[PDB]
């Protein structure tokens, strides 16, 4: 729509408008002349409609940028970071999990990847469901013979076969993202943090192990697992001691979430039913976050 | 009730052990092809249900 | 695939199709009208010249703009093809430029720019990653050549840059043919199969035939090739979804790819020099 207000914003690469209950994202388009991610991040978003991805009103073009449509609050980012503890293990950890598995499942039975998911990525709504947005770097999921990019999500979020640099993986790289937001939601902390360079292999070794032969095979392919050595996986003395405040059901689908095998990774078909919902209490969408 | 996925859910069927595809049955028998997560039934899941999808008509467009 | 961008809203019958045609030939004649009826400052000399390049131009480019626009595509699927590339992208060329001209004539926009600047955007698109340089070097194109033309192929093309294509369900039909059956299978069908159907979907999609049915659809009419024991024991065997009424609409689809009629060298005559500069040979 042709409405406008105050900015959102400091990026260089694109700077968010508001306006009307939306919010204008304009690709400066002032080399090449269009980017791969405004092409990249329209081509997708068109194409979905679902209660957990956010959709396109019009697409009108400018006098030279391109403008979309977005949403007006803001994200999970700000609701963890800086609370008093409203968020509490019985209903509030089940519903925006639940929810961003949707999401998550509606782009991956459209067979597209979506590899850039963060808390500021998953943004919230005046009715309290949270979406799946900023498809900056996604992709269709292509034939299989077709060689794919690198660094691809950021660097907290990041699947372990991104770290030992897989270029041509499959769409699970993106359950280990939302892994992360279920352990990042229930710990109140940035989850397995880097120093801005490869030490976000050693600190995921260090938290959940550097992986054996014996059990996620050709890990050793990668010209990167014979520079370090191995780290002891974490037993079922992590119930209490670091995750005390969870359930009996939760960490049975965060260890299959946190698989980093990713073949035997579990899929968010089988993940929506992975009986933790099934269990008491039920969630509800009325959540006390401004 | 309550259902996890709301319509999620499609009625065909799949059988992965019966076919002789020469593109992806020998594709995964590399060494860095297994190391990124591929395996044969996603792929086929992948292509198959992609196979069937709009089976409609030109009278539903009006 | 009612939420995809194909079928919501550039999924087409024959009426609406036929009638998006007259409209971009309806829209497009006043305004050249108009910008060929500029004679000299003082009088015109040459009444009989200019109005014999009027009525070559007017009132018979509205049938003369569909094969051109197929000649063009013709042109734009071999030099393609040409410069080393996967069916995929190739297809998707096809479809942006097939997919700009329905919105917009020849002649306001001139065809012999935009054949190389939809393969740009159809490279940029599912990622074949050539640079602006390293295509134009590859092609006849100064860097400039590319992008002048592409904001507004973009407008025209209302932003519905991912399409849906039959080669996936070739692959998928090469698989679900030997899962249900298993009397005659994959020995022809996979010796004179998968070089032939490809190409009968390429000279499909130079046809028109996708604006009217499913990518699984014309998957399945190509298919009718050899029907003989495939296609008819595939789908009675199969049967929510009825069977008969899925013959009929494979069998109308193939009687809309069999009417089929290939390009000429006699349309280059009426753009080449009535259009824009054969005034100059008026005027002097
Ligand atoms: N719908 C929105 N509502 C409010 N703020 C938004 C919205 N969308 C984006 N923003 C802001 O835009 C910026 C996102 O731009 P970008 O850097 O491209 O995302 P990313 O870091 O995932 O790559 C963030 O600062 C975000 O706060």
């Amino acid at each position: 729509e042709y409405t406008k207000e105050k900015k959102v914003g400091e990026g260089t690469y694109a700077v968010v408008y508001l306006g009307c209950k939306i919010a204008i994202k304009e690709i400066k388009t002032s080399k090449d002349g269009l980017d791969m991610s405004a092409i990249r991040e329209v081509k997708y978003l068109q194409e979905m409609q679902h209660p957990n991805v956010i959709e396109l009103i019009d697409i009108f073009m400018a006098y030279d940028n391109l403008n979309l449509v977005l949403e007006f609050l803001p994200t999970d980012l700000e609701v963890v970071i800086k609370d008093k503890s409203i968020l509490f293990t019985p209903a509030d950890i089940k519903a925006w999990m639940l929810m961003t598995l949707r999401g998550v499942y509606h782009c991956h039975r459209n067979f597209i990847l979506h590899r850039d998911l963060k808390p500021n990525n998953l943004l919230f709504s005046p009715d309290g469901q949270i979406k799946v947005a900023d498809f900056g770097l996604a992709r269709a999921i292509p034939a299989p013979h077709e060689i794919l990019t690198s660094n691809v999500v950021t660097r907290w979020y990041r699947a372990p076969e991104l770290l030992f640099g897989a270029k041509h993986y499959t769409s699970a790289i993106d359950i280990w993202s939302v892994g992360v937001i279920f352990a990042e939601l229930m710990l109140r902390i940035p989850y397995l943090p880097g120093q801005n360079d490869v030490d976000q292999m050693e600190v995921t070794f260090r938290a959940l192990g550097t992986p054996t032969d014996r059990d996620w095979p050709e890990v050793s392919s990668f010209m990167t697992y014979n520079k370090l050595q191995i780290y002891p996986p974490p037993s079922r003395d992590e119930l209490r001691k670091r995750f005390i405040a969870a359930s009996e059901y939760a960490l049975d689908f965060m260890c299959g979430m946190l698989t980093m095998n990713p073949q035997k990774r579990w899929t968010a078909v089988q993940c929506l039913e992975s009986d933790y919902f099934k269990e008491l209490p039920p969630p509800s969408d009325p959540s006390s976050i401004k | 009730p309550f259902n996890g996925d709301r319509e999620a859910h499609p009625p065909f069927t799949l059988k992965g052990s019966v076919y002789n595809d020469p593109f992806i049955k020998d594709l995964e028998h590399r060494k860095e092809f297994i190391a990124s997560g591929f395996n044969t039934n996603y792929a086929y899941e992948r292509v198959l249900t992609e196979a069937f999808m709009g089976l409609g008509c030109v009278i539903s467009e009006e | 695939y009612r939420h995809s961008s194909q079928y919501r809203m550039w999924s087409y019958t024959k009426d609406q199709l036929q009638e998006k045609r007259v409209d971009t030939n309806a829209r497009a004649i006043a305004y050249i009208e108009e910008n060929l009826l500029k004679f000299r400052e003082a009088h015109n000399l040459t009444e009989e010249e200019i109005k014999v390049l009027e009525a070559k131009a007017i009132p018979l480019t509205m049938e003369e703009e569909l094969d051109l626009v197929n000649f063009y595509a013709k042109k734009v699927q071999v030099i393609a093809q040409h410069l080393n590339l996967p069916t995929e992208v190739v297809a998707t060329a096809i479809s942006f430029f097939r997919r700009f001209f329905l919105e917009n004539s020849v002649m306001q926009i001139d065809p012999k720019s935009i054949v190389h600047t939809t393969i740009f955007l159809a490279c940029k698109s599912e990622n074949y990653f050539i640079s602006v340089d390293s295509f134009a070097q590859k092609a006849k194109s100064t860097r400039d050549s590319v992008l002048k033309f592409e904001f507004k192929l973009l407008e025209s093309l209302k932003f519905s840059l991912l399409n849906h294509h039959p080669y996936k369900p070739l692959h998928g039909f090469f698989l679900d043919i030997q899962n249900v059956l298993y009397g005659k299978v994959d020995l022809n069908y996979m010796g004179q199969i998968y070089d032939r159907c490809k190409k009968r979907i390429t000279a499909a999609l130079l046809t028109d035939v996708v604006y009217f049915y499913t990518p699984p659809q014309i998957t399945l009419a190509t298919l009718l090739i050899e029907d003989e024991a495939l296609v008819t024991r595939y789908l009675e065997t199969k049967f929510s979804i009825d069977s008969a009424k899925l013959l009929t609409i494979i069998r109308e689809c193939k009687s809309i790819i069999e009417d089929c009629k290939p390009p000429s060298t006699e349309e280059a005559k009426k753009i080449a020099a009535k259009n824009y500069y054969c005034q100059n040979p008026s005027t002097l």
